[PDB]
RNA sequence: AGGACGACAUUAGACGAAUCAUCUGGAAAGAUGAAUCAAAGAAGGUAAUAAUCCUGUAGUCGAAAAUGUUGUCUCUCUUGAGUGGAUCCUGAGUACGACGGAGCACGUGAAAUUCCGUCGGAAUCUGGGAGGACCAUCUCCUAAGGCUAAAUACUCUCUAGUGACCGAUAGUGAACCAGUACCGUGAGGGAAAGGUGAAAAGCACCCCGGAAGGGGAGUGAAAUAGAACCUGAAACCGUGUGCU
RNA sequence: AAGCAGUAAAUGUGGAGCCGUAGCGAAAGCGAGUCUGAAUAGGGCGUUUAGUAUUUGGUCGUAGACCCGAAACCAGGUGAU
RNA sequence: GACAAUGGUAGGAGAGCGUUCUAAGGGCGUUGAAGCAUGAUCGUAAGGACAUGUGGAGCGCUUAGAAGUGAGAAUGCCGGUG
């Protein structure tokens, strides 16, 4: 049958033109009195997944 | 006389597409009706026969296991289809390459209208002898001709067909082409 | 000649057969290494998550939504408009039959990457603000 | 088993759930009552649900 | 909703072209020469390998009687639309709501549409429902009565036919008189067993022996082809011997 | 692609569609630029545009999935000779 | 023609031998097919021939195609025999 995509990965990433994935940042949910005002302001920018995780999880997003 | 066109008969043949067209037409004639029983489908089993530990014998679970004599084929045949496909331009180019090979080999031979009013194989055998054709021949026409296929269908090596029924395998298998002056322009208008 | 056939060079290869001899180097263990979970008929672990520490798409936060009325447009840059003779009032019908647009999704949008260098009368659904200037500085109009 | 005479009411089957959604099979019976209704041939006593006994019957 | 009205199909069948001679051979279909048919060069048998020896194939012909399907003729059936609007009708313990469940891709969630058990319970064309909580305006429709062919799924079974399917440890468990010897109180489980030769021509008769079994002599092209029958291998068991 | 035709042939017709020609952004939406922000100021991703159909080989996913093997668990029956 | 290089498990890459079947071409066979027995033959290996005996009718070669494709070991299954 058709291969099934990961429905919880498809809510956390998006494909860039080169085929890289644009993820989001962890540690931004609560407990903000403990993080610096600079470490809170730089966790607000999205980044790309690594080469290693792309090695691991790249069949789960073969339709994305 | 002579009726041809350099864009359906002057094609430089394409061996790499001709091989795939022949192999495709060969793979598409296979039935594929071959099956075999496995552990699920062999009658019997469902009872361990030796009680596992406490007996000097090797531990077993079924009398229909792939090792026991009498049951269980591991990965045998199964009924599957064998045909595949390829682009339309490649199909057309394969036919053009086959016909150009018959032309370059000096196989093609155009003739005027076949005229048979009653079926008879003596007449067709004599017509081939007059034209001095090889034992394997392909008689092509514009439509179905009920007195050219009733004759020349019990002769060994003579195959009769139509302009809208040309294979790559039946052309590459013959030795000579005997087309008419209608089927020639018909095939030049279909292809090319 | 059916008794003399050759595939194009580099077109076919031998498959590889494990479990048949030690000269092949895949006969015993079949390239699967020694005892482990990855050496058992059956297999290894589910792809991505392994049962071990926390997977990657269970450790990053979700994001965004999907708009139900998202409208997408079939894009047509200016340079694709050069295949049309002068005049030749261009519509989404001529633009699909000509052979530049296939799937008129929600309409067509003329974008302005390239050089027009013609005098057309483009009729589209939406224009870019850098394509209207190009289509009207070579002479020409555009109705929406 | 039993079932309403006039209409067709009869027990149905479903689940019964805990506060943790632990399912367990259970039944839902009809509110059948032994009522002596008046059909000719003889007045006979039969099962009738209390839903049909309201607003129209013979007894 | 009951009957009367000639063509096809099934269930037996008939006709059906064209080859002779020599060598090897136990035997010709093989090799060597010449020759014929073909709407027939599919296939099987025949003392070996056959388009022309047999059964057949292409083609054409056939049906007392039973059945199926089908065309026409009867046999039935059977008043179809357009205006007008006072007023009357238009499926009720139904629709729907609360509580407890289920079903919708949809896990009670903001959950629409749909069913069930218990309680409550509408309106009547200005009516009633839907357009994913809910309200208003717009658009589409008219529940609570029922029937229905085709496209679709499958094969115990009959009729033709096919296979880069097996070839007796394989293919059905079963090519054999197998679901049987048997084995179990029972439900139930389950094997293993193919082949003389072209034709039984299957050894008249003589000799040793109580018989079994031989040794001849005959049948045969072959008897280490003699029914413990094609071939006959390895482990294993022997008899003789060359060097040690 | 299914469908139609035809020797279960192989070969025509069919262009609903599907991939690519343009991205970026949660989205409205702008367009080779866009998003953030007061602001190209800088930065992130782009302008890298040659792809596409079929097919041999390697590997992965869904199916028992390289082969043999439990102690058991559920359902329906058979047993007090 | 000069120079160098060539141990190897797990495993990675390449080139090959052989088996059953299919297509097309070209062959062999009762003047004796395959199989099976022997031999003091050929190839770098997998393996290929030839001669003799037997046997008793089928079988190779070339080029491609497709796989139930090659077994000393699983207290492996079945048969035979120590």
């Amino acid at each position: 049958p058709k291969m099934k995509t990961h429905r919880g990965a498809a809510k956390r990433v998006k494909r860039t033109a080169s085929g890289q994935l644009k993820r989001s940042r962890a540690f931004t949910s609560h407990l903000f009195a403990n993080k610096s005002t600079k470490q809170k302001r730089q966790l607000r920018k999205a980044r790309l997944v690594s080469k290693s995780d792309m090695k691991r999880v790249k069949q789960l997003l073969a339709y994305k | 006389s002579i009726e041809l066109s350099d864009a359906v008969f002057g094609i430089e043949p394409n061996n790499s597409v001709l091989f795939e067209a022949i192999n495709l037409q060969r793979a598409s004639l296979r039935q594929g009706t071959h099956a075999v029983k496995n552990r699920s489908a062999v009658s019997g089993g469902g009872r361990k026969p030796w009680k596992q530990k406490g007996t000097g014998r090797a531990r077993q679970g079924t009398i229909r296991a792939p090792q026991w004599r009498g049951g269980g084929i591991v990965f045998g045949p199964t009924p599957r289809s064998y045909a595949y496909k390829m682009p339309k331009k490649m199909r057309r180019l394969a036919l053009r390459s086959a016909l150009s090979f018959k032309v370059q080999e000096n196989g093609l031979t155009v003739v005027d209208a076949f005229n048979f009013e009653a079926p008879k194989t003596k007449e067709f055998k004599n017509v081939l002898s007059t034209l001095e054709q090889p034992k394997k021949v392909l008689v092509v026409t514009e439509n179905e001709d009920v007195n050219v296929e009733l004759s020349a269908r019990n002769i060994p090596g003579v195959q009769v067909t139509t302009a809208q029924g040309l294979n790559v395998l039946d052309i590459t298998n013959a030795d000579s082409l005997v087309i008419t002056e209608a089927a020639a322009k018909k095939v030049e208008e279909v292809l090319g | 000649k059916l008794h003399e056939l050759k595939p194009a060079e580099g077109s076919r290869k031998e498959r590889n057969r494990v479990g048949r001899g030690v000269a092949t180097g895949n006969g015993k263990t079949s390239g699967r290494g020694h005892k482990g979970q990855k050496a058992r008929s059956g297999g290894g672990v589910r792809p991505g998550f392994e049962g071990g520490q926390l997977p990657l798409f269970r450790r990053l936060p979700k994001r965004g939504f999907t708009n139900i009325n998202r409208k997408e447009y079939a894009i047509v840059n200016l340079d694709q408009l050069n295949k049309f003779e002068d005049g030749t009032e261009v519509t989404p019908a001529l633009l699909v039959e000509s052979g530049v647009v296939k799937n008129e999704k929600s309409g067509i949008k003329i974008l302005g990457n390239g050089s027009l260098d013609k005098k057309l009368t483009v009729k589209a659904h939406k224009f870019s603000a850098s394509a209207a200037e190009a289509i009207d500085a070579k002479g020409g109009a555009h109705e929406v | 088993g039993k079932q309403c005479f006039v209409t067709g009411r009869k027990a149905s089957t479903g689940n019964r759930r805990s506060h943790a959604l632990n399912s367990t099979k259970r039944r839902w019976n009809a509110n059948l009552q032994k009522v002596r209704i008046l059909v000719d041939g003889k007045p006979k006593k039969v099962w009738v649900s209390a839903r049909a006994l309201k607003s129209g019957k013979v007894t």
